[PDB]
RNA sequence: CCUGGGCAGGGCGAAGCCAGAGGAAACUCUGGUGGAGGUCCGUAGCGGUCCUGACGUGCAAAUCGGUCGUCCGACCUGGG
RNA sequence: AGAACUUUGAAGGCCGAAGUGGAGAAGGGUUCCAUGUGAACAGCAGUUGAACAUGGGUCAGUCGGUCCUGAGAGAUGGGCGAGCGCCGUUCCGAAGGGACGGGCGAUGGCCUCCGUUGCCCUCGGCCGAUCGAAAGGGAGUCGGGUUCAGAUCCCCGAAUCCGGAGUGGCGGAGAUGGGCGCCGCGAGGCGUCCAGUGCGGUAACGCGACCGAUCCCGGAGAAGCCGGCGGGAGCCCCGGGGAGAGUUCUCUUUUCUUUGUGAAGGGCAGGGCGCCCUGGAAUGGGUUCGCCCCGAGAGAGGGGCCCGUGCCUUGGAAAGCGUCGCGGUUCCGGCGGCGUCCGGUGAGCUCUCGCUGGCCCUUGAAAAUCCGGGGGAGAGGGUGUAAAUCUCGCGCCGGGCCGUACCCAUAUCCGCAGCAGGUCUCCAAGGUGAACAGCCUCUGGCAUGUUGGAACAAUGUAGGUAAGGGAAGUCGGCAAGCCGGAUCCGUAACUUCGGGAUAAGGAUUGGCUCUAAGGGCUGGCAGCCGACUUAGAACUGGUGCGGACCAGGGGAAUCCGA
């Protein structure tokens, strides 16, 4: 798998098409964000709550979304 | 097995009639060598980098702790403090020499100034 | 120290074998044994190769040598006759 | 099998452009990278066949 | 404590079964398998020995996947020549260049006085 | 012949190297380092000296128990 | 129905990591698993089994065969032979059916634009068809879970390789600059010309890519054995915490199990360099356990590259494990809480990586595949418009065939058999101990090896003693027994001067207290932390001390063979 470190790149996979699953996973100090777009997964990883508040609003509607646990 | 390991360490239950090797089997002598002469060997790599040898007693040391003379760290130190001190003797003597030699020859410069001033 | 009088580099032959035979590959084990000073690179670096072959160490140059020593005897009578045939009246 | 040393001499073939490599008997003295020279007028040293 | 076992029906310590051991995530010593080691490639034929530097020491089937940096560098003779022999090679090749053009010119002057 | 696999620990301490002492020189002496070998004790492995032991219609149409020889090699061994 | 033998509980033992354990190659072919029977078989028996009957079980791009050659085997040309046939593998052969490209012609698709077919020219040693390894070479799958029987194959999750792209799937490179003149306050616009098949570092070399055809060169594949030494992992050891369990007659912050991060990508340790720049040594210097290195450039300073199997990070805690509790007859890889932690050390063992050396009339394999470099034939849009190509990031499609169970053995093989025989390998714990020796324990297996019970006669087979003599027995010291380990003394005849030699002959060895010595890390001589060795002294035990185990009788000679 690789790491997304910038929020903009993320969302740009996110926009891009060819990616049926993406999983959040709350953790006890940051947030996962799990992109499986084709044979690769993509993490950003973000310590800001707020910001993977405004990242779940701000990501797109026609895309299916799980919260792991 | 700990009780019996921390009378080892004591150095009980470790006689002669309890060893069933060799001395060489026991402790090897390359590896009491091994041990001994980098110890000795590192010791001047402190003393040459930060203060205490020079560069030309160094290398004497080095091939005199390469031969078999010098035992241990202990010896090693007052050998070293022994050269030491005696260098030091040897150049205070120079030193001594060195001035005396330098002030004849100034004042024999002066003089020879002094009587072509009276010449001329 | 010195430990042996007189086999020399022949004591890991030990007890056997002969005391004429082990003076003989004496001077011939000493021969293959001993660093030659390169005619090259101006070192002592001529290691003995596989037989007949000397390599020094440094810039790598081999050489074709003798079986046992880097110059045979022989093998300098000829280089002169050869070279004294070169400069025989132009061949 | 053979306790007289192998050389591998290579030639320049004048016919065609490739470097042929023959393996020729090494004479006493021979040393890589001396131009060992072969052929009728060649002039007499050790190591060129003539 | 754990003794373990092969996965593979290679039960002989050969070459290729060239092995070592890792831990699972799973709480368990597993028995891994190793490729081979790589050497990196080496000059041309006369030089001292040593390998080219700057080129990733893999497999040449492993050389399909490297690109066109990771292979070879970027002077002329790159990954060829360990550049000892670059500066040998030029300066040979001037010199000689060089003095068959003086020989040729002492022939030409003898040419003219001849 | 090709292709693979394997051999616990110790003892003896060759060449080379270092330091010290003697000598005019040749060189010699002492203390270390070094790890050589179709080298020694000895295990696995490989063979089988002796008890002419045990069996001897036996476990077996040649095996077993001690005692053994060798174990870096002229070593043992699989497959083609 | 029936128990010396089947199963379970418990006790006592053996195998004791060079196994009576966990898995394979050859071989066996259903023996593997479940259910039922016990007349056959298992040398007694069975309610039992590898017996019998019924029914199941082996899932692969990434494990191997398949590809390649090795020693060798082999057909054509050719030769021989009455003849089936034999010799030979480059020899006595017209032994390549391929291709960069150009021209000419024709067909076909959306005949613009491309894709095909034929002819001609040009170029092109094969070290000669072909076979030959389930251990050689050979790209790429790993973690968890699942069954009565499968496991890198099945499920979940995470990756990689190899082929494919014509109307050339999307981005990014190649790609976008300079000069002149005009308009305009400038920003900018217009017209012409020219460049542009990438850059940076002095370097060793680096990046997101970096036009490359016949041809040539090189590297990898592709190397023996034995020493040393260093780094890394795993296992072991010690100190502390956390969870559960054991003992508590008395003591013991005690004793035992566990305390995790795969492949893949990035970063950083660590190791290495025969890799570069500055610079020039002698009063020679730098380093190794040993060496070795230096004007063909040492020390010193600064760089560059390779392996990074180690640590962190996405994977990755949501699984796994420990422990406590709660729901569903059951079906749910259930549901919840807590933890899954800090360090130190090593003549430690195994594996692996790297440096260096020794040995040689021993030089320790080929081929398939793949890469780089030299050459510049050729191709490309020619401009405010974008290509020829891409070994860059993505995206899409496919990976066919065969094997996959089990034993791998004092009971699934061979020996006529459930035969003390034979058969090739990997993994290896704790203590004593030099040791993978012998002995005792742990994980893991087992019922003592095709029978049980009672008594302990002769003879026997294995084992141990025996007062006094010590080889008087016997063909012969046959067998048995003595010395046996380690430390410190001392070692002869002879000799090829290497040996003889552990020659021979003596002393000590237990337990408990001490004493002394052998190191590292921090500072502008002081303080903290741990390793197991040696030597000496005192005290004490019924002269006992290698306390079991482990384990050389020795000397003088002769013959023969080094
Ligand atoms: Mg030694
Ligand atoms: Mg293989
Ligand atoms: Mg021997
Ligand atoms: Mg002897
Ligand atoms: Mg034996
Ligand atoms: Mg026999
Ligand atoms: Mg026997
Ligand atoms: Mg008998
Ligand atoms: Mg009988
Ligand atoms: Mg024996
Ligand atoms: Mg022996
Ligand atoms: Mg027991
Ligand atoms: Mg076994
Ligand atoms: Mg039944
Ligand atoms: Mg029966
Ligand atoms: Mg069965
Ligand atoms: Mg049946
Ligand atoms: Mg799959
Ligand atoms: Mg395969
Ligand atoms: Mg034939
Ligand atoms: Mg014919
Ligand atoms: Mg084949
Ligand atoms: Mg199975
Ligand atoms: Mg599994
Ligand atoms: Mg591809
Ligand atoms: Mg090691
Ligand atoms: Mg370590
Ligand atoms: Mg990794
Ligand atoms: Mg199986
Ligand atoms: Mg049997
Ligand atoms: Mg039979
Ligand atoms: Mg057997
Ligand atoms: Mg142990
Ligand atoms: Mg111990
Ligand atoms: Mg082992
Ligand atoms: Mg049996
Ligand atoms: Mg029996
Ligand atoms: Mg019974
Ligand atoms: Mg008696
Ligand atoms: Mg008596
Ligand atoms: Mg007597
Ligand atoms: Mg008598
Ligand atoms: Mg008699
Ligand atoms: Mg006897
Ligand atoms: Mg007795
Ligand atoms: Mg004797
Ligand atoms: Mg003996
Ligand atoms: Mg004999
Ligand atoms: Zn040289």
């Amino acid at each position: 798998p690789r790491k997304i470190e910038e929020i903009k790149d993320f969302l740009l996979t996110a926009r891009r098409k060819d990616a049926k699953s993406v999983k959040i996973k709350k953790n006890k100090d940051n947030v996962k964000f799990k992109v499986r777009c084709s044979r690769y997964l993509y993490t950003l990883v973000i310590t800001d709550k707020e910001k993977a508040e405004k990242l779940k609003q701000s990501l797109p509607p026609g895309l299916a979304v799980k919260e792991l646990k | 097995c700990r009780k019996n390991t921390l009378a080892r360490r004591k150095g009980r239950h470790m006689g002669i009639g309890k060893r069933k090797g060799t001395a060489n089997a026991r402790m090897p002598e390359k590896v009491t060598w091994m041990r001994r002469m980098r110890i000795l060997r590192r010791l001047l790599r402190r003393y040459r980098e930060s203060k205490k040898i020079d560069r030309h007693m160094y290398h004497s040391l080095y091939l005199k702790v390469k031969g078999n003379v010098f035992k241990n760290k202990r010896i090693l130190m007052e050998h070293i403090h022994k050269l030491k001190a005696d260098k030091a003797r040897k150049k205070l003597l120079a030193d001594q020499a060195e001035a005396r030699r330098s002030k004849t020859k100034e004042a024999r410069k002066r003089r020879e100034e002094r009587l072509q001033a009276k010449k001329e | 120290a010195k430990r042996t009088k007189k086999v020399g580099i022949v004591g890991k032959y030990g007890t056997r074998y002969g005391a004429s035979l082990r003076k003989m590959v004496k001077k011939i084990e000493i021969s293959q044994h001993a660093k030659y000073t390169c005619s090259f690179c101006g070192k002592t670096k001529m290691k003995r190769r596989a037989v007949g072959i000397w390599h020094c160490g440094s810039c790598m140059k081999t050489v074709a040598g003798g079986a046992w020593t880097y110059n045979t005897t022989s093998a300098v009578t000829v280089k002169s006759a050869i070279r004294r045939l070169k400069e025989l009246k132009d061949q | 099998g053979r306790g007289a040393p192998l050389a591998k001499v290579v030639f320049r073939d004048p016919y065609r452009f490739k470097k042929r490599t023959e393996l020729f008997i090494a004479a006493e003295g021979i040393h890589t990278g001396q131009f060992v020279y072969c052929g009728k007028k060649a002039q007499l040293n050790i190591g060129n066949v003539l | 404590v754990q003794r373990l076992t092969y996965r593979r029906r290679l039960s002989y310590n050969t070459a290729s079964n060239k092995t070592r051991l890792s831990r699972t995530p799973g709480n368990r010593i597993v028995y891994l398998y190793t490729k081979k080691v790589g050497k990196a490639p080496k000059s041309a034929c006369g030089v001292c020995p040593g390998r080219l530097r700057g080129v990733r020491a893999v497999r040449p089937k492993v050389l399909m996947r490297l690109s066109k940096t990771k292979k070879h560098v970027s002077r002329a003779y790159g990954g060829s020549m360990c550049a000892k022999c670059v500066r040998d090679r030029i300066k040979r090749a001037f010199l000689i260049e060089e003095q068959k053009i003086v020989v040729k010119v002492l022939k030409a002057q003898a040419q003219s006085q001849k």
